[PDB]
RNA sequence: AAAAGGGUUGUGAUUUUAAUAGCUUCUUAGGAGAA
RNA sequence: UUCUCCUAAGAAGCUAUUAAAAUCACAAC
């Protein structure tokens, strides 16, 4: 059930970004919202995965906001 | 509601009345037994109702305190739960591009911008060490997010422009790592 | 050659090179629209004429142009009669040139009447093409638009070129016609001025006038003493009226010399009353319209005259500058300090209205006066800054703060445990029939202003006066069975007092605070105050955080406390009676459980013959709604009050409703804007007014469908008589014919049965009559919505069903199925499974994610799940069992948690009944 | 409660009945004493029940009075807040120009919409894109509402200050649109 | 975090109160029986 | 006069149902 997992992960990822005070930057928040809604509306999996890649790049760019090595372990 | 203090008297009075009616004893004795049964049963029901009230109050108290404590527990820890759930689902997805970017970020090779979706768009990446450069880069090409890119410019920590030829294992100590790389999508 | 000789005589003394259209001397065949009232037919309909020969004129380069010669062949007495009338009328410049000549057709002598330089199409053709919009009529509308340089032929290759919503540019295309329409109006008045002076009695109809404004067809007229002639113009103006606003003719009035090339008039900025200019416009354009017109509706005698004068006012107001249409302010003194306060309103609809209880000097402010002065926007707008907002086309008044506010919408929370349980059970696999479709969509900071800018769709609209005045009585027939009236403050019921009180009252508390602070005497004093004075109020816009299938934002309007209190006290007695009734057309307040759905469906099916079901949707319903229909709904609701309220009190109540709900000041992001019109979300009457508007639209569609049919082809004599009497009642009668209103109401209820709830409707209709054209269908709804609402109803959204055993395709988002229960068969509703699964998976608060507390939350979701078990699709059936098993698991986990924490088990086990099916089955059995 | 005198009479009857039962008196004496004791019991129960009724009535009346006092306090607080807001707004507005325009009016009435246009000293403009900025606000002074305005510094969507030198066609993608410009009214 | 959170109808669960209903208690009068 | 039995009124206690208030949650236009 890959596509439903991708959509649920998009919901969780945008919630994580929102809690991280991304809203303070209106431009970045608008881009994140567009990516989230586009993934939710998408119908075929590869487009959703590429948009997910961009949305996750948003979170990864924020150096020191999340301890990636601690979280993933 | 059982084994209450008045229960024994009620039970014994009913048994005595039943034995009396089974014997066919004197009517006045039967009526005396029945009235004693009735008064004992009245007391039994009264204390049973009191016990019911106590039980209801205890049940409500326990339920309310459970609700409040668990609501506080759920509300306090939201951020860590969200991050842990996100990364658990990300591992469960098992996608090559997501794993590639996540593992690169774990090694310190984070991007400086949103990774673009379209051809010839611009991406910027940080390179912590020559080993990660050896892994990620090959001549004029860069491999990132399962996609192929073309190197545009390499810079240093003091903003010095560095030529691609300079990056070598023997020459590496001269550079002030980390490096910044700019690339376009093929 | 005979044909060449006939053409040479037709040419006459003119220098017009003629082109022999048709064939020789033969009569030509054309399909054209006519307005007609005979002793045997009465209609506004398309006909095949076959009455005259036609020739075309060619330019000096021998290419064809829009200028025709038409010659009619008819009886000799008509020949002399028309010659006499035309000889009378010759002096007028609004009359087309006529010639009369005799010619050898059969070898004998035949008379002919010729008219010159006519356009291809008449005014009736344009009016019919716009009012009865469909693709077949689109083929004529395209030719009309192309011929008069509105647009080039390639324009029609665009997608949705006709759509007011997807292609707003179409509104620019129609405006080019408008000036050509205006010249038609003036000519008509000129013609009347001749006809009265000559001493002629005749009726005017649209078909006689060409698109240049010239007239013909004198045969109907009769003579009278000079200076005492009369024109009859009711049907002409009444049919023309919607086109006047659609094409925006009076825009030419805006300029100084009324030349479209001259600059605009620069009015005095402080001017607010235009009574003389309204009277001048009415006298110029509508000279011979024989009914008294009041520029200010306060003078009007009754609700019908209010509708009439407001219908004229809405057309006339477009000319005047936008800044004047607002509340009027005045300076007063209190305890020696100066206040600025409101004293009156200038309505685009209802004119200039003044308050009666003003105080120029006062010593103290009571609580009621403090509420009144804090509520109205005069102080906030006067103290605030000046605003110029380029994000919206709407007019903007002021900014209340140095900073504008951008409001976002957050995403929803994920209920991972239920998702994992569902995936373990086997849902959400690729290729499954059930999948996630409803989500919590996020929004950026621009959401609120964009959803406000959606209001731009609302446009001014002038309705067909006579048709509307008949339709309003037909609707009052639908509503008449209820009771209503005013009540004292102690009687009113409020559902929830922890709701917002609007702006600025929300700064200090919820509605409970104001309901506690004011005794019943203060509330009754305020309500009595509104019956004599207009109170403007501010409305706030909020963004709603809720699950949806579509990603566009949704905003809702909160209304100030004063308007809510007075509107509740006014309307609640009628609204509660509407909710209490069963078996009516308006189905508000009827539950779907315990057999209600079967009863509603059986009620709608009653006594129709050859039945079909159909339903439709209004696009952009609340934004697009014309002001006139909202006024009509308010007046229909006010009609119940006649027993207890005098006319002045009811007019002031209507003015209050207009000032607060219809065109109030809207607060968004800290800035004040003016709402152009349409429905608001917090009226305290919104659903019932929407139901009134829905019924009015359906009745108008039925009226158009019956009138458009060719009366010669109807076989049933009863329906022909009904059509004749319908035309008579609409256009050729003045006072209301109650008997025919009852007769038409009975006809509608017999053949066309409705079920109504806000903008959702189902109708069961007679398919044979619908195919013959005696009752409405989807096409008529499309045309009526196109010309009245200024929206195009996408036919794909509508639906129709032929088999009554399957029920309606959609009502209140429910699907219908037929099932066995005992030895009886019943109807049951079931929802979209995606909605139930999404409501399980996504929640709007973090605490809801924990299941044990939410056990009671899941039980309700199981109830809607119960009908899905009856479905023949297994994937649908599995959902209800999934919910039951999740409830069982939640109870087990709760027991374990409490046993671990407190070390004592629970002593009450009612929850055992929840995971077993029978309880849910009780919900739908009609037994109790 | 035991202090009730009816309870005391019942207690004397109770002592009499207990002594009679302990002594073993005849059934007829026990019956008469029982009916006396039950009369006393009926009196005691009746008085206790009416006492319960009186006490609960008193509690309800007291709760009503407490609720009324709280309502009066809330009313006073709301009145104070409303008066303060109204007088602050009275002090904020510019009396001179508003008095001039109101004195100019024919009847003393003026439309509300014209008051901010004529009297207001400060203007705010919200601009979504660079083309609109170039059209509406190019330069340090611009004319609107038949008046001349001079500019005060600008803020973006993040409410951070933007210098007027930054706003340019090439740089436009970097800014966080929309932009909010503020201005003051020139004296002339 | 701040801020803000509309109108109308239906449904479920929990607590409180009122009114009918059934039963127990024991006081009072009348009728009947026995001496 | 005294005992037993029945009927009727009052005062308490338990229980079944119906109807009104408050709190939480769900669904629709
Ligand atoms: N611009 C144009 C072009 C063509 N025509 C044609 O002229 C004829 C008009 O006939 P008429 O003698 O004026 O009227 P009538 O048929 O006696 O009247 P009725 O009983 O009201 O239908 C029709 O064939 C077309 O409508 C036109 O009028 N105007
Ligand atoms: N909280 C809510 C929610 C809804 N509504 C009502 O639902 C309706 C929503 O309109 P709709 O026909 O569903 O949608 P629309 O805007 O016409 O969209 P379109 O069909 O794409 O043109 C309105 O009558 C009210 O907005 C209300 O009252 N409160
Ligand atoms: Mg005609
Ligand atoms: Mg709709
Ligand atoms: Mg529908
Ligand atoms: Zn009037
Ligand atoms: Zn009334």
């Amino acid at each position: 059930s890959k596509m439903s997992d991708v959509k649920c992960t998009s919901v969780v990822l945008l919630s994580v970004l929102q809690q991280l005070r991304v809203e303070s930057s209106s431009k970045l928040w608008a881009q994140c919202v567009q990516l989230h809604n586009d993934i939710l509306l998408a119908k075929d999996t590869t487009e959703a995965f590429e948009k997910m890649v961009s949305l996750l790049s948003v979170l990864l760019s924020m150096q020191g906001a999340v301890d990636i090595n601690k979280l993933c372990e | 509601f059982s084994s209450l203090p008045s229960y024994a008297a009620f039970a014994t009075a009913q048994e005595a009345y039943e034995q009396a009616v089974a014997n066919g004893d004197s009517e006045v004795v039967l009526k005396k037994l029945k009235k004693s049964l009735n008064v004992a049963k009245s007391e039994f029901d009264r204390d049973a109702a009191m016990q019911r009230k106590l039980e209801k109050m205890a049940d409500q108290a326990m339920t309310q305190m459970y609700k409040q404590a668990r609501s506080e527990d759920k509300r306090a820890k939201v951020t860590s739960a969200m991050q842990t759930m996100l990364f658990t689902m990300l591992r469960k997805l098992d996608n090559d591009a997501l794993n590639n970017i996540i593992n690169n970020a774990r090694d310190g090779c984070v991007p400086l911008n949103i990774i673009p979706l379209t051809t010839a768009a611009k991406l910027m990446v940080v390179i912590p060490d020559y080993n990660t450069y050896k892994n990620t880069c090959d001549g004029t090409t860069f491999t990132y997010a399962s996609a192929l890119w073309e190197i545009q410019q390499v810079v240093d920590a003091d903003s010095k422009i560095v030529q691609l030829s300079e990056i070598s294992m023997d020459n590496s100590p001269n550079l002030a790592w980390p490096l910044i790389v700019t690339a376009l999508r093929a | 050659a005979d044909a060449q000789s006939f053409l040479n005589r037709v040419c006459g003394v003119s220098a017009a090179r003629l082109t022999p259209c048709g064939t020789g001397t033969s009569t030509d065949v054309v399909y054209r629209a006519f307005d007609i009232y005979n002793d045997k037919v009465a209609g506004f309909a398309k006909f095949l004429k076959t009455n005259c020969c036609r020739f075309q004129e060619k330019d000096e380069d021998d290419n064809l142009i829009d200028s025709y010669f038409v010659v009619k062949r008819h009886t000799f007495s008509n020949y002399q009669h028309e010659e006499t009338i035309y000889n009378l009328l010759k002096d007028c410049p609004a009359v087309a040139k006529h010639d009369f000549f005799k010619f050898r057709i059969d070898g004998d002598m035949v008379p002919h009447i010729s008219r010159q330089r006519l356009t291809k199409y008449t005014m009736a053709d344009l009016v019919y093409a716009l009012r009865h919009f469909d693709e077949g009529n689109c083929d004529t509308l395209k030719e009309i638009l192309v011929t008069y340089n509105c647009c080039d032929d390639d324009y029609f290759n665009k997608k949705d070129w006709y759509d007011f919503v997807e292609n707003p540019d179409i509104l620019r295309v129609y405006a080019n016609l408008g000036e050509r329409v205006r010249q038609a109006l003036l000519k008509t008045v000129q013609f009347c001025d001749a006809m009265r002076n000559a001493g002629i009695v005749g009726v005017l109809t649209l078909d006689n006038q060409d698109l240049n404004g010239n007239w013909y067809d004198f045969g109907d007229f009769i003579q009278t003493t000079p200076g005492s002639g009369v024109p009859v113009v009711d049907s002409y103006y009444s049919l023309l009226m919607p086109i006047l606003t659609l094409t925006r003719a009076l825009t030419a009035e805006s300029h100084v010399d009324t030349d479209l090339t001259k600059p605009y008039i620069k009015w005095d900025l402080l001017k607010y009353d235009f009574t003389e200019e309204r009277l001048k416009l009415f006298d110029r354009y509508f000279k011979y319209w024989d009914q008294t017109y009041h520029p200010n509706c306060v003078n009007c005698l009754d609700d019908r005259c209010i509708l009439h004068c407001a219908n004229f006012n809405v057309l006339f107001s477009t000319v005047f500058p936008p800044t004047s249409f607002g509340p009027l302010v005045r300076k007063i003194f209190v305890d020696g300090v100066p206040f600025v306060v409101s004293t009156g309103y200038h309505f685009r609809e209802l004119g200039v209205v003044h308050n009666q209880d003003v105080n120029l000097h006062s010593s103290r402010l009571s609580f009621k006066e403090l509420l009144v002065y804090a509520a109205d926007p005069a102080m906030h707008a006067a103290s605030g800054n000046l605003l110029l907002d380029k994000r919206t086309t709407c007019f903007s008044v002021a900014a209340l703060t140095n900073n504008v506010a951008f409001q976002t919408v957050k995403p929803g929370n994920f209920n991972k445990d239920f998702y994992d349980f569902a995936v373990s059970k086997g849902f959400f696999k690729e290729g499954s029939s059930v999948e996630l479709k409803h989500f919590f969509f996020a929004q950026d900071g621009n959401a609120a202003i964009s959803d406000y800018d959606y209001y731009r769709y609302n446009l001014p609209t002038m309705c067909d006066i006579r048709q509307l005045l008949f339709v309003v009585e037909v609707v009052d027939k639908y509503f008449d069975c209820y009771d209503g009236g005013c009540i004292n403050a102690n009687q009113v019921i409020v559902n929830n007092l922890d709701k917002s009180a609007g702006f600025p009252f929300n700064k200090w508390g919820k509605a409970r605070l104001y309901y506690d602070s004011m005794s019943y005497e203060d509330q009754d004093a305020l309500f009595a105050y509104t019956k004599r004075n207009v109170i403007p109020t501010i409305t706030q816009m909020n963004l709603k955080y809720a699950i949806s299938a579509k990603n566009r934002a949704r905003t809702v309007a909160g209304v100030s406390i004063c308007s809510t209190m007075t509107n509740r006290q006014f309307h609640q007695k009628l609204l509660k009676s509407i909710a209490a009734t069963r078996g009516a057309t308006v189905v508000i307040g009827t539950s779907k459980f315990y057999g209600g759905w079967h009863n509603m469906l059986k009620t709608v099916y009653s006594d129709v013959e050859n039945p079909h079901l159909m339903g439709w949707d209004y696009p952009k319903c609340d934004r697009a709604m014309p002001n006139m229909l909202r006024i009509m709904a308010s007046l229909v609701l006010a009609r119940k009050h006649t027993t207890c309220c005098s006319l002045s009190h009811r007019f002031y109540r209507l003015a209050n409703e207009c000032a607060q709900v219809l065109s109030e000041m809207v607060m968004c992001g800290g800035s004040l804007y003016v709402k152009p019109g349409g429905t608001s979300s917090g009226d305290a009457t919104t659903a019932y007014a929407n139901s009134v508007f829905n019924i009015c639209q359906a009745v108008t569609a039925n009226v158009n469908a019956l009138l458009s049919t060719d009366g010669n082809k109807i076989a049933d004599k009863y329906v022909r008589n009904l059509q004749h009497r319908l035309y008579e009642c609409l256009y050729r009668n003045r006072d209301v014919d109650t008997d025919f209103v009852n007769e038409f109401y009975a006809y509608l209820r017999k053949h066309f049965s409705m079920m109504i709830l806000s903008d959702d409707a189902v109708v069961c209709f007679n398919s044979t009559y619908a195919s013959q054209g005696l009752v409405a269908s989807i096409k008529n709804f499309k045309s009526v919505l196109y010309y009245q609402n200024n929206v195009f109803m996408s036919e794909a959204k509508c639906w129709t069903e032929t088999d009554l055993t399957k029920g309606p395709h959609e009502f209140c988002s429910q699907h219908t199925m037929l099932v066995k229960q005992g030895d009886d068969y019943v109807y049951l509703p079931y929802p979209d499974p995606s909605r139930i699964l999404g409501a399980g998976c996504f929640v709007d608060d973090i605490v809801k994610t924990d299941g044990t507390l939410m056990i009671e939350r899941f039980v309700s979701l199981a109830i809607d799940a119960y009908p899905l078990t009856k479905h023949p699709n297994q994937e649908y059936a599995d959902v209800f069992h999934l919910y039951l098993q999740y409830i069982r698991k939640l109870h087990d986990e709760l027991t374990g948690h409490m046993l671990d924490m407190y070390s004592v088990m629970l002593t009450n086990d009612n929850t055992s009944r929840y995971w077993e099916p029978e309880f849910y089955e009780a919900m739908y059995t009609p037994h109790t």
